[PDB]
């Protein structure tokens, strides 16, 4: 009873959600209407922590999808996956809402469907003895997830605030800004809810996706569905201490306690090698284990974008190096033995670090089993780079003289500009003095 | 065989209609007195399997 | 030959080794050996014996699997006093602890095995099964009713059937001390973690005072250095040792199909792991080191919740006057007073969590430093491995 | 022998009992026009209570339907089961019917059928060798079972007073008074007869029943049918120890002894968890029988709504869980030793409490031979909130003016009106004063 609700909330936090709950037949090895093989206990050996428990032989995910756009939602009960969403433990078909790209409209159907959003993650939050937590399957792109997003950072943290509460945040692009314009505004609204009643988050830049999806998947136009390739992996790899065999770290608020070092600031930075679409050319060579944390040490697998030149000025506290798959751990020390030499990743050397490395087997699928998928879940201090931008991207808007009025024609019949953007200096400033 | 005879007993007195009820209650608070020596009767072995279900229905017992 | 003819009592099956072509044998064999003339087997006889001995080994490796398998035995225990699967054991140890915390009890035995029972029955429906849980029992301690008993609840892995063939009881008295070490590990990883959600409780209770805001901040510094530390030593002696001994004794008993290099595999097994986790006779010097850390995590633990659930509470009474100030405007001097007075107790509430702190990590600086020295001596033992690892958790 | 006579009376009352045969020709699987069927003997060895006796090989069941309303009946008659009926010994075939649905009207014309009322019983008793009792399957709504029904409850607790009284007693709506107005009237009025004139009731709720046929069933908008499908299959499952055998507790006037203290806290809280029909075909792979009787002392599938924060404030006295089907009989001890282990239920500490647990076995039939089911009894002191409810919509009605003398046509031609305000409020206090 470690039972984890998923609150898919927005346009693109439907569809990141969606090839998660997608992506976990495949590797249990399962059509996703039933049980077909035995390896959905064998393999899994803990059968359901995210799945409601059985009494019609079928796996009934945890999810709650609310939006103001029904494109994304109506792309599932006419996809041959809308035989894993029972409607009746998930939600009631059809879910409308704003027009509403706009922080403030999704904002503010939290308040007039704030009887549904209290009363479905709680028909759900009663079958478990104790509930983990709660994952924020929401999105900064956006003003769907962003809006209804910046709601549930308040009321899920006065009401349980002792369960684990955790977005997986996407930036919207900001080498464009030719389709959002509102894009500086609805990011700083959702961090200033982050940093003050929140527990950890795990956030990625959408820029630093991007570069990784034209430089290992090989496409040349970038496209919002090579995009959520590498956000489903990363999801279904961080519990593999939870929901697949682990011991130390078995929780994921475990593994979680180490990543969070002091309040506002435990941002936590993912990347994630194994991508290439010819990683599967080298069991010819010896699939080995004496490069799969030299290729987690060597700085090129990055989905938070920030300089090379902030890697000898700050100092990371806590990494986790989950090596996953077949993996013969009889020389995962010898190549531990190894990272300490080239020290691309530096230490505080006033207080501890940890470099914590686990392993865990998985059900019969092809990256488990021939193949070797190293996900990191770092904790650099070089995360400031993210929180500037989208402070100066913010102060350079408000003398064009746009939307100091021009979003005040939604529920904003105040001034509370300013409380957003004092607060975040503080969290670089604090961030920054953190290491020497 | 006692608590038999204080069965009878009221449902002679219901058919006769103070002190009378007093001795009832002294007759099931008997058996009380009684079930408390049971429970330390019962718990005294040296332990294994046969007793430990033996002691769990007792506790049962005062449980109901 | 005379321990595997004892062997094949204990199982089913007693039949002469493999092929029943060994009656044929007995029978040709006396006439044979009677039709000799003067001369009698002595080069001949490494012939006839290192064959039969070859075919007892073949009727063994089948023993061993045909039934009553002790190979998978061997993995079965791990799970449950090794625990080498966590998923098992936290979702017993969540369930337990709210009967842990309170002193032993003569009804504590027939109730603990139900709670146990639909547990291990809870998160497997493949491994419910196999009778394991029915090989599977409690053990409970001595120990007289003056703890919080928790050292007292332990799982041990009963036989006394075909499986305690293999088995001695010289095993699992080793297994009992193997034990107590990785259930208080089990213990610091769970303890830890509900600290940390009470850093995370009470922080969005104190939200309308600015001052407290920051007091629970550096707090959560000082913490994250005995919880980081805690992390990257306890998790990481006990895996790589859990890892060199699992890999040591499993991948050599299906490896020979004899029978005492089967006892030589395991007796040079339980042996090798407790010197590397607590105790032996040379390695006094390693536990009195690591329970010096485990009972100042716990005193660094209880002035917290009985500070912060005061830093909380404290503000409660401070805003239900607030509340009280709009009633009084719908239906003045002396009722700031009492404001005045919640402030002087939030005013003090803060140098006593400050000063207590500053005890705590006076204490744990010298523990940390006593803790390096007498584990960077001793001698008859590998200590390259040791300070090998103690260094580790240092510099990195 | 221990045969009862079923008195199903009023117009709903009626077709709840009728629902009820249907079902019991099903499972034991025999055919209605008679026994014709070897299955009867060979399958269970006694299936007879609300059978009359083998006199002729054909089986009639011992009932009497009686009503103002000739039109229920007809709904009994033109049915292909008017051949299993043997109208002369349930009515006089074509019996007439009154102006009728007052309260006091059924109550005056039963004192003019004070002679074939006396009969109807009796050509229906003649079988026996000595009667058990009379269960009255009457109904609170409308003022034709009600009004009949209090007639019965007088003149079948003296005449008769030795044999056990006890109802199945139904109410109306209790959210609208648009469907029966006159319903604080003829509640109260029959309440009263049943402190006085009746040992053991059985109080169902209408108001909760709706709650459970849009929950695990799910129905589009609200039907007046449902009323008797949620009645009907507790019905048929109650009486599973004098139909089919049973060991502890065979005497049914054994089971409501150790219920009730005595008439005065007497009202029955009933569920009945196989409401999901999914469940039923995932038991034959077992779900688990751990928790399916948990929920029953949980409201999940409680019948009888009450306050969902006074299950702390007000205690239990005796409970009882009846398995039926599949349970393993030697785990039945593994699940009872869970029940004591949470305390879901509080209990009176001052004396014994009470933790009934029965079992069954049933006559071969595939939905209740493998079937996890479990049927509470419950007598929780929580029960003082809906005669609250009851007794303030009738004083509200009366300050109204009316029913004063738009109500005093027939046989109330006094003041008895404060009588009934009184014995529900003496009533309300003597429950909650038997618990310390």
């Amino acid at each position: 009873p470690r039972e984890i609700i998923t609150l898919q909330l927005g346009q693109c936090g439907n569809q990141i959600g969606f090839e998660f709950w997608k992506q976990l037949c495949a590797e249990h090895g399962i059509s996703p209407e039933g049980i077909v093989e035995e390896f959905a206990t064998e393999g899994t050996d803990r059968k359901d922590v995210f799945f409601y428990q059985a009494d019609d032989e079928h796996y009934i995910p945890r999810a709650v999808l609310l939006d103001l756009e029904p494109r994304v939602i109506h792309s599932i009960l006419n996809s041959p996956y809308a035989n894993l969403y029972n409607p009746e433990n998930i939600y009631l078909s059809e879910h409308g809402g704003g027009a509403g790209n706009n922080w403030a409209s999704g904002f503010s159907q939290g308040e007039k469907i704030h009887e549904d959003i209290f009363d479905i993650i709680d028909r759900e939050a009663d079958g478990s003895d104790s509930l983990e937590g709660f994952v924020l399957c929401h999105s900064i792109a956006g003003g769907t997830g962003s809006g209804l997003g910046s709601y549930l950072l308040e009321r899920l943290n006065d009401r349980y605030p002792k369960k684990l509460v955790q977005t997986y945040s996407v930036f919207p692009n900001q080498d464009e800004m030719s389709h959002v314009v509102v894009q500086p505004y609805n990011s700083l609204l959702t961090l200033k809810r982050l940093t003050q009643n929140a527990d950890c988050v795990v956030v990625l830049d959408n820029t630093a996706l991007n570069r990784i999806a034209t430089d290992r998947l090989h496409i040349q136009n970038p496209s919002f569905s090579q995009i959520n390739q590498l956000v489903s992996t990363i999801m279904s790899a961080s519990t593999t201490t939870l929901r697949y065999p682990g011991y130390m770290n078995n929780d994921l608020i475990g593994l979680i306690a180490s990543l969070i070092p002091t309040p506002r600031l435990h941002f936590l930075m993912t990347g994630y090698t194994p991508l290439t679409t010819d990683q599967s050319v080298a069991s010819v060579r010896k699939t080995t284990v004496l490069d799969v944390m030299r290729r987690l040490l060597q700085p090129k697998n990055v989905m938070v974008s920030t300089g090379r030149d902030r890697q000898t000025n700050h100092c990371y506290i806590a990494i986790l190096n989950i090596i996953q798959g077949e993996v013969d751990p009889t020389q995962v020390h010898k190549s531990l033995q190894r990272i300490r030499e080239r020290k691309l990743a530096n230490f505080i050397p006033w207080g501890p670090a940890s470099i914590q490395v686990a392993l865990s087997r998985k059900s019969p699928y092809l990256p488990s089993a021939h193949r070797v998928s190293g996900l990191m879940m770092a904790n650099h201090t070089n995360i400031s780079s993210l929180f500037e931008r989208t402070c100066r991207q913010y102060d350079k808007l408000r003398k064009r003289e746009a939307f100091l009025e021009q979003f005040r024609k939604e529920d904003i019949f105040k001034d509370n500009f300013d409380e957003l953007d004092n607060s975040r200096e503080i969290v670089q400033q604090l961030i920054d003095e953190y290491h020497a | 065989s006692k608590l038999m005879s204080v069965c009878v007993m009221f449902t002679n007195c219901l058919q006769r209609f103070e002190s009378t009820i007093n001795n009832f209650d002294s007759n099931f608070s008997a058996h009380l007195m009684d079930l408390l020596d049971k429970l330390s009767m019962y718990s005294t072995s040296d332990c294994e399997h046969s007793m430990i279900n033996i002691i769990y229905r007792l506790d049962f017992n005062g449980f109901y | 030959i005379g321990k595997s003819i004892n062997f094949l009592h204990q199982v089913c099956h007693d039949q002469t080794p493999a092929s029943k072509a060994m009656a044929v044998g007995k029978s040709a064999e006396s006439p044979k050996d009677a039709a000799e003339l003067f001369t009698d087997l002595e080069n001949a006889f490494q012939t006839k014996i290192d064959a039969a001995y070859f075919d007892t080994s073949k009727y063994l490796l089948d023993v061993l699997n045909k039934n009553y398998n002790l190979l998978e035995h061997m993995q079965a225990m791990r799970r449950y006093l090794l625990l080498g699967q966590g998923d098992f054991i936290r979702h017993l140890m969540d369930l337990l602890k709210p009967e842990l915390v309170r002193p032993a009890t003569t009804l504590y035995q027939h109730n603990l095995t139900g709670i146990l029972e639909t547990a291990v029955r809870a998160t497997n429906a493949q491994f419910d099964n196999p009778e394991i849980l029915k090989r599977l029992d409690v053990r409970l301690l001595e120990v007289s009713p003056g703890d919080t008993g928790w050292d007292v609840f332990s799982l041990d892995y009963h036989v006394d059937g075909p499986i305690a063939t293999v088995f001695t009881r010289e095993c699992m008295s080793h297994y009992l001390r193997v034990f107590n070490f990785l259930w208080r590990a089990k213990r610091m990883e769970y303890i830890l973690t509900d600290i940390w959600k009470g850093h995370m409780c009470n922080a969005k209770l104190l939200k309308g005072m600015p001052e407290l805001s920051g007091v629970l901040h550096q707090c959560h510094i000082l913490a994250s250095e005995m919880v980081h530390f805690i992390h990257q030593m306890q998790y990481y002696i006990t895996f790589e040792v859990l890892e060199c001994s699992w890999d040591e004794l499993w991948n050599k008993v299906l490896k020979a199909q004899d029978l005492d290099h089967i006892i030589a595999a395991h007796d040079v097994f339980l042996d090798t792991i407790i010197s590397r986790c607590l105790l032996d006779s040379e390695s006094r010097a390693l536990l009195n080191q690591l329970r010096a850390v485990f009972d100042q995590i716990i005193e660094f633990q209880n002035a917290q919740d009985a500070l912060y659930r005061a830093a909380l509470e404290e503000l409660q009474q401070r805003l239900q006057f607030e509340e009280r100030k709009k009633e009084r405007e719908s239906e003045t001097a002396a009722e700031e007073d009492v404001e005045n007075k919640r402030i002087q107790e939030f005013q003090e509430s803060i140098p006593k969590m400050r000063s207590q702190l500053r005890i705590l990590t006076h204490f744990y600086q010298g523990i940390v430093q006593q803790f390096l020295v007498l584990l960077t001596t001793s001698t008859d033992e590998s200590l390259r491995f040791l300070s090998f690892r103690l260094d580790f958790n240092e510099h990195y």
